[PDB]
């Protein structure tokens, strides 16, 4: 599968595709490789779903269990997600996160299969198909965009990794991320037309 | 083992083929693979039926018991979630590929739960060896908002579609209606054999050896 | 290896076996070697396998019979004991391997003269002749053709000597001494015979 | 598979059985396990099925041609070595078998033992397959050399009897073939022997 | 060769009235992703008979120049129309040297399809390498054969390969019905490989459908 | 299940009778026989007999493991044990040990009682998979030699001496076509009013 | 991956006898290790006016094998100007099995037929060519189903030694009724029958559809 | 290594990176990864430095004994290729070839490993870091580009796929093809920056 | 295996070795084998391994030994024997295995009686002591504490008396029986002894 994170001027996007393929047969087919733990942080899960799926069990375990810790609206995201790495100390599951807080405006980081938390300020992409697709990201991806800027730059990303790649998904689900919490999840269903 | 699930308007159908094969050899031509799991949701497995056998028993109980806590019927996402948190444990020792569904407070939902611990919802699935018959015929008729009786024969054809095409999946096919009233079970499609049917011949009264009888009357209780 | 002939009669049981003991495979390291561990209940039971091994199973089980033949007043029945040595073995084969083999041979005042039969494993079952070893290949097949019922020890032990010239004499290890354990009518004797 | 070899005062007296397994499966019970050569070399397949009848019908193919090209009668140790010497270039081939020549050449009754390498081994009380060691064993307790085919071919059953009982490989029918001075005499199935029986129960 | 490195997807054959249908996509992947998406695989090696490959492409050449050496062979000879190689000719040479590399270790791994017409009752005697109305076969003389790579040959009415045996082959047997028209084949096949779409990995669009009619070989290119 | 000590249990089910039978071979090594009087039926209760089938080590001790559990729960109720609660509980005994399997292919005969008497008949394998079976029920060694043949001589309900020459035909028919197993046989035809422990002169082969 | 070239296509041969009459049935389901390839495959060809042969292993050495043994016998029928028994065809397939003994033919075969007035003799062997003359023979995936049940036919264990005649009329009905117990218990075991009966005139090729599990 | 093969209007260009390393160490440092056979066409190898060089040697040997077969100003370029398939009948190098004919005006080929021989009319792309730029090409690809937009577009794809690779070259080969035989290598030195 | 004892004397050879036939291991096939290989110019070969490949190199080696002796009018010395039989070897090492050890013995009128030794390999080297097999560890030491200088065959067939029971008393495989060939004053006869 492939998973796409990129970093508006106010807030934050991600993306990925619903395939999950299991040994060359679509068996789970329009799939959910997004996840939701808070009103403003989702995080999107790829490699082999049977031990990451138990991950975001986990996740979604403690962050109740930290949100309800603080006080009522108390919430975090950095300190959600270094705890993700403690889960790793054997499984191996990438993972993205990404969301909004109040220390700083918007965060985003990338844990891989062994347990690096290394964030990334400007965007981040991982998957099986984020190998087609990542020059393709630095050459049009730019300091500040808009939110139908990035929208447009996703939704040809998530297309391009599809049409060269066999964990091909059918409808995406872009899900956005702000301020005010708009948290929309933009599923579109756009196939992929060559030109030339 | 060709197992296969669907939802509906307002219910969940299930199906499966009631054959267990050894491998070279079926067991029997008449076993039913559809489980009871309580009133409002049931369970279907394929794999080893001993990992199944247990885990349905595991999962009737250990619902009943949660249902008598409370006073509301079980949730469908309760089942899957003790599931997870079961199959993760013995990863490579309990091999079961088990779905579920049935009505609850919200609609009728369809979990597909795979042996090494994934799970996903979905709208119409099938499962087992012959697997990919059945969700080929599957994914041709798939409508939205069919009836009870138009989500019956394509259930009934979806599992048909797999027992002809598939060598380890034969038998009779049952289906399971899980509507917030009660369930269902029912056995059509018997297929009968108009071919030509076996003869038995019973032997004659005195034959073999017996070297010896131990004869024991014995009736001590009723 | 080592041949464990046993033969069950009507009112006796006559258990045979070798007196080699092969430590260092290439040679012998003594002869009239210790293979029976004599019960204090006329259960005189017979051991075959690695010399590491079957001391260590041989005395824990006479330790555990003489426990209990001392814990109260009576002895152990020889169908007790030849399920009880069965259970620790089934018992110490998931921790511990213990390639053994016993020849199960007593007696008792209710069932006659008992002889049982054993394996790698736990394959315990009442038979009128048995054998163990590289050697059983050669000796269970006398048996069966002398086996003519209500037995007597006089000719039981013409059995053996005409069992113990064929490993002499169409054998890998030609074995030459043997030790018998004849056991009739409540008296244990050692006929260690040669040849 | 269990086979056998006497060499008394007459002739070899060979038997055998007639099973034939794969595994834990009897393929079939009506096997020939004696495959005649000559007029009085008769061999005795075992072990491998085919692996041995493809040889014990090509040294009759050999011997044929011996047996016309110098116009005299070949012998047992001619008819062995031959097969010994063509049975050692299929070594380390995959190959497994275990064959008892035995005939009567111009010195005597020879008898030979041939087996998957060509360990040709002269005796007079062989036998080999799955049974071999039990009615090896049978054979120590009365072959005198000197006793009469009446008591001879009782012999070659009570010990081919003891050896399928024992074992689950071998079984069947059994075949007892007697070599005579010019030919060979033959005895065809018994298939069910009650040697210490009075149908009472089942014995240990 | 060694592992099935350049992988392709699976074609679908059916036979009507007017001739053979053959049908594929030009995907074939390589690995994980589809590294070329614009290579047919339903190669002509006659005038009347075609053929379709599966699983290794790279091999497939090498079979697929056996075979167009023996028309231009079979047609140095074509001194009448009736000694053209027949479909059935052609795929009991597929079958035997398959079964000839399955003596070896080398396997060459495919699963060969070979359709076409296996009459001569309709006037082709003047053969054109490079460059009106259909007819009505009596079913007996339209072959379509498959091969293994262990070497299993058949024919039947439809052969279906690769992943589409467990896909398009269930839909076919129980809706495919004797002497079919020219658009309920097309109907069929594509609503066949729509299935195929969805539930496979290495599979996409651009089907080339071939026909084999009684007047010739064509070729289309649809999308669903 | 082992080719080490060979040997196939069968149940049969008739009209109100039911019929189960089984080989007397002691295997010692694969091909070797021992002993010729190794009973592989047990008699669980007064109408619930179990059949196993399979290694050895695991008949004599999964015997004494339900003869221990048995005993206990029938003191404990004052009433003896019926087939559908000790039918599941092998199915939960056999489970418990997945890890460390007893290699054992058991089989269940005995009368339901529901005054009224059911055949009941099932059947297990390795880990602890329920057959039910309301007609014949086989496992061991010779399960494939014994489904085909006793899917040609069954009828729908037979009488109590129709069904011992229907199975004992069953068993002596497979036994000798099996090089592992069949010393012996010993079928245990039972009633709901006497049982009949009848043995076989089976081929000694 | 190292290429295992032998697969197990399934199906079943049935073999009977008598006095003048051998049966031999095949079903004709070819399939892969678990799918279904086709309903028609004929695992019986037939070789002379009075003789056939049935194979099981794979179909790759079973279409080899009939044509090979095929083009032999068509070379002695011309070179010799003669028909060939059954009891030279079997030796002429015993040695093309052991010309291939290191790459065996997967495939065991069952040789029918009459050769002289009556003599209704059968040939049956593994993969490797040891070949014997027996009276009644199964080979296949229902090898070990149906080989027990015409063990007691033929042969007997029962007490009464009863079924003292064997006529054509009823020993076809019990070969229909075996491979119909095949089918009902076996996986591999096809659908369709093949029924072929040679008699003294000649050979027929009765069919029979059985259930398609 | 990198390699891209790019169709003009007219011609068509070939262009690879020199790094060829040999187990995380750079040992044949500013190497020759693109090849000349004729006037005509170039052959740019990848894979194994070991078994390719041979294949060159040999295709050197009968391009020259096919090119004096014909005639004096005889060559061709297709059958030149499809010769290359018969001498994978074991040795995996994939290759690209391409060059300008007079049957027609230009042609390119792609060489996999195994032996196909699977020509693009549009263009091609092997190699190692060949997947970081598959889908940066389809979505610059257009129908028919220039001199100088063709040479614009490898030389970003040849950066971009060093840039995020460890087989980055150096100095890269670029090597044009045209009717009237420029044949020029035009070898650049231009490293990769960054903005954002 | 198989014990080849071989000792050389001032003017004769004594060799050694076992008559027992090991096919199929668990049992002994037959008795009073044939392992020595005459050879017509005196030199008594002796082989020791497996049967197969004993019987295809002993015979081998003696028909291209006579041929030799025949072609010529004249016998093979036991120097140009005992190194024409270690070229045989290693050609037959590449393609054949031939696990088979060979004691090359014989004599010479220019350099009187010798005795050689070989491997399973080709390891050819003249001593006046060897021996092979699993049995050389029980043997090769007595052949030392009785090896006085200047040596008779009366007093080398005591030291195999006192070789021949040590291998019946401390050996895996007691061996009973024997052959010896003593080449005492070009008369080669085979004194076969038992235990």
């Amino acid at each position: 599968t492939t998973i796409i994170g990129i970093i508006y001027d106010n807030g934050v996007m991600l993306a990925c595709d619903s395939r999950t393929s299991s040994g060359t047969f679509i068996s789970n087919k329009c799939s959910r490789k997004i996840n939701r733990i808070n009103e403003n942080l989702y995080v999107c899960r790829s490699g082999a779903s049977a031990h990451s799926q138990k991950i975001i069990e986990i996740i979604k375990h403690y962050c109740v269990s930290m949100k309800n810790e603080n006080r009522k609206k108390g919430r975090f995201h950095e300190g959600e997600t270094i705890y993700d790495e403690t889960t790793y100390d054997f499984l191996s599951c990438a993972l993205i996160f990404g969301g909004y807080d109040k220390i700083k405006k918007q965060q985003l980081y990338a844990v891989n299969l062994n347990g690096s938390i290394i964030e990334k300020h400007d965007f981040a992409v991982s998957g099986s198909g984020s190998i087609y697709i990542q020059s393709y990201l630095q050459d049009k991806y730019k300091k500040f965009m808009t939110k139908k800027e990035c929208f447009n730059l996703i939704l040809n990303c998530v297309k391009y990794a599809m049409h060269n790649d066999n964990s091909s998904g059918g409808l995406i689900r872009i899900v956005n991320i702000t301020k005010s919490f708009v948290e929309e999840f933009t599923v579109v269903n756009t196939q992929m037309n060559f030109q030339y | 083992t060709t197992i296969c699930g669907l939802v509906c308007q307002n219910a969940v159908i299930l199906g499966a083929d009631t054959r267990a094969t050894e491998g070279p050899i079926v067991a029997d031509k008449n076993c039913s693979k559809l489980h009871y799991i309580s009133k409002n949701i049931w369970c279907a497995g394929a794999g080893v039926a001993g990992d199944l056998e247990h885990t349905t028993l595991w999962l009737q109980h250990n619902v009943e018991l949660h249902r008598l806590n409370t006073n509301t019927q079980p949730r469908v996402s309760m089942c899957v979630s003790r599931l997870t948190q079961e199959l993760f444990k013995y990863q490579g020792y309990k091999v079961c590929a088990i779905v579920l569904g049935g009505v609850d407070v919200n609609g009728p939902q369809l979990y597909g739960i795979h042996p090494h611990g994934s799970s996903c919802l979905l709208p119409f699935t099938a499962l087992g060896s012959g697997s990919l018959n059945a969700m080929a015929v599957l994914e041709a008729k798939y409508r939205d908002n069919m009836t009870i009786e138009e989500g019956k024969n394509l259930v009934c054809e979806a599992i048909c579609a797999g027992i002809f095409n598939d060598l380890g999946s034969g038998g009779n096919v049952d289906i399971c209606v899980i509507t917030k009233d009660s369930y269902q079970h029912i056995r059509p499609y018997k297929e009968p054999n108009m071919r030509l049917y076996h003869l038995p011949h019973p032997t004659i009264y005195p034959k073999g050896t017996t070297p010896i009888l131990s004869e024991k009357i014995e009736y001590i209780k009723k | 290896m080592d041949t464990l002939i046993g033969l069950r009669g009507n009112n006796f049981v006559v258990l045979a076996a070798d007196t080699y003991s092969i430590n260092s495979i290439i040679k012998l390291k003594n002869d009239d070697n210790t293979k029976f561990y004599d019960i204090h209940g006329n259960k005189c039971l017979l051991l075959g396998g690695s010399i590491g091994d079957r001391l260590q199973f041989g005395e824990f089980i006479r330790k555990n019979v003489h426990l209990y033949q001392y814990q109260n007043n009576t002895d152990m029945f020889v169908k007790s004991f030849a399920f009880f040595t069965r259970k620790n073995l089934a018992y110490y084969l998931r921790r511990n391997p213990f390639e053994v083999n016993c020849l199960i041979a007593g007696y008792d005042k209710k069932d006659g003269y008992q002889l049982y039969w054993c394996d790698y494993l736990s394959n315990m079952d009442s038979v009128n002749k048995g054998a163990h070893g590289y050697g059983a290949y050669l000796v269970s097949a006398i048996l069966d053709k002398y086996y003519h019922e209500n037995l007597t020890v006089d000719e039981a032990l013409d059995i053996f000597k005409l069992c113990f010239e064929e490993l002499k004499k169409r054998f890998l290890l030609t074995q030459i001494n043997y030790e018998l354990r004849i056991m009739y009518d409540n008296k244990v004797e050692t006929q260690y015979v040669t040849v | 598979t269990t086979t056998l070899a006497f060499k008394f005062k007459d002739g070899i007296i060979v038997a055998v059985d007639s099973r034939a397994s794969m595994g834990s499966f009897i393929s079939s019970q009506n096997v020939e396990k004696i495959i005649e050569i000559n007029k009085n070399i008769l061999g005795t397949m075992a072990g491998g099925a085919a692996d041995c009848l493809y040889w014990e019908k090509y040294l009759g193919k050999i011997i044929k041609i011996y047996e016309l090209r110098n116009n005299e009668k070949i012998s047992v140790r001619a008819a062995s070595t031959i097969l010994s010497n063509i049975l050692y270039q299929y070594k380390g081939y995959g190959l497994c078998c275990g064959i008892i020549l035995s005939g009567y050449d111009h010195t005597g009754f020879n008898m030979f033992y041939v087996d998957d390498s060509g360990k040709k081994v002269e005796g007079n009380l062989f036998s080999c397959g799955s049974g071999s060691t039990y009615a090896y064993s049978i054979l120590d307790s009365a072959y005198d050399y000197n006793l009469n085919l009446d008591q001879a071919v009782e012999l070659a059953r009570n010990a081919i009897y003891h050896a399928t009982f024992r074992d689950g490989g071998s079984g069947g029918k059994v075949r007892v073939f007697h070599i005579h001075k010019n030919g060979y005499d033959k005895i065809i199935e018994g298939e069910d022997v009650f040697d210490l029986h009075y149908h009472y129960t089942n014995p240990e | 060769t060694l592992g099935p490195v350049v992988t392709g997807t699976s074609v679908i054959a059916i036979k009507y009235k007017h001739g053979i249908m053959i049908a594929a996509d030009r995907k074939a992947s390589y690995g994980s992703y589809a590294k070329f998406q614009n290579v047919e695989r339903i190669f002509k090696i006659n005038n009347k008979t075609v053929m379709g490959f599966s699983g290794e492409l790279a091999d497939a050449q090498y079979l697929h120049e056996l075979l167009t050496r023996k028309n231009i062979n079979n047609l140095s000879e074509k001194k009448r129309k009736e000694d053209m190689y027949t479909p059935q000719h052609y795929h009991s040479y597929v079958s035997r040297v398959f079964y000839v590399r399955k003596n070896r270790i080398d396997p060459l791994f495919n699963n060969i399809i070979i359709a076409g017409i296996n009459s001569q009752k309709y006037d082709n005697n003047d053969d054109n390498v490079l460059l009106e109305e259909y007819k009505e076969i009596h079913k007996d003389d339209l072959y379509i054969g498959f091969v293994d790579m262990h070497g299993t040959n058949f024919c039947d009415d439809y052969i279906t390969t690769g992943y589409a045996r467990y896909f398009a082959l269930t839909l076919l047997r129980d809706h495919y019905k004797d002497n079919m028209t020219e658009e309920e084949a097309r109907i069929l096949i594509n609503e066949c490989l729509r299935i195929l779409y969805f539930r496979d990995a290495t599979s996409s669009n651009f089907i080339q459908i071939v026909k084999v009619t009684s007047k010739g070989v064509e070729y289309e290119e649809p999308y669903i | 299940i082992y080719n080490y000590n060979g040997g196939c249990v069968l149940g049969m089910s008739g009209s109100n009778c039911v019929a189960i039978a089984c080989d007397l071979r002691l295997g010692a090594n694969t091909f070797t026989t021992v002993s010729t009087k190794f009973s592989k039926i047990f008699k669980m209760n007064n109408n619930v007999y179990v059949g196993l089938s399979g290694l050895a080590t695991d008949i004599q001790t999964l015997y004494e493991i339900l003869r221990y559990r048995v005993n206990l729960y029938e003191v404990r109720q004052d009433a003896e044990m019926d087939v559908e609660c000790f039918a599941n509980m092998l199915s939960s005994i056999l489970y418990s040990n997945r890890f460390s399997p007893y290699f054992v292919n058991p089989i269940v005969v005995g009368f339901k009682l529901k005054v009224n008497y059911e055949p009941y008949l099932t059947a297990y394998d390795l880990i602890g998979a329920k057959c039910e079976t309301r007609d014949f029920v086989v496992n061991g060694v010779t399960s494939e030699q014994l489904f085909g043949m006793c899917e040609s001589l069954y009828v729908k309900d037979q009488d109590e001496n129709g069904l011992f020459e229907t199975i004992s035909q069953c068993l002596l028919s497979a036994l000798d076509r099996d090089c592992i197993s069949g010393w012996g046989a010993e079928v245990l035809v039972l009633t709901p009013e006497k049982i009949i422990k009848k043995k076989l002169k089976a081929r000694m082969d | 991956k190292r290429w295992y070239p032998y697969i197990d296509n399934g199906g079943t041969v049935i073999g009977l006898t008598g006095k003048d009459y051998v049966i031999l049935a095949a079903d004709t389901r070819l399939s892969l290790s678990y799918s279904i390839y086709t309903r028609f495959c004929p695992k019986i060809s037939k070789l002379t006016d009075k003789c056939i042969i049935g194979s099981s292993g794979m179909q790759s050495d079973i279409k080899t094998l009939h044509s090979l043994l095929q083009k032999k016998i068509q070379l002695f029928v011309l070179e010799h100007s003669h028909y060939p028994d059954i009891h030279v065809i079997a030796r002429l397939l015993c040695v093309i099995l052991y010309s291939r003994r290191f790459f065996p033919y997967y495939a065991f075969n069952i040789l029918a037929g009459v050769d002289e007035n009556n003599k209704g003799v059968l040939y049956n062997y593994d993969s490797v060519g040891s070949y014997c003359e027996a009276t009644h023979s199964c080979v296949g995936s229902g090898s070990q189903l149906i080989l027990p049940i015409l063990d007691n036919r033929v042969e007997q264990k029962n007490q009464l030694i009863k079924n003292t005649n064997f006529n054509l009329g009823d020993d076809i009905n019990f070969v229909k009724d075996a491979i119909t117990s095949a089918t009902e218990r076996d996986i591999y075991t096809g659908d369709k029958t093949l029924i072929y009966v040679i008699d003294k005139m000649g050979i027929n090729v009765n069919t029979l559809d059985l259930k398609q599990d």
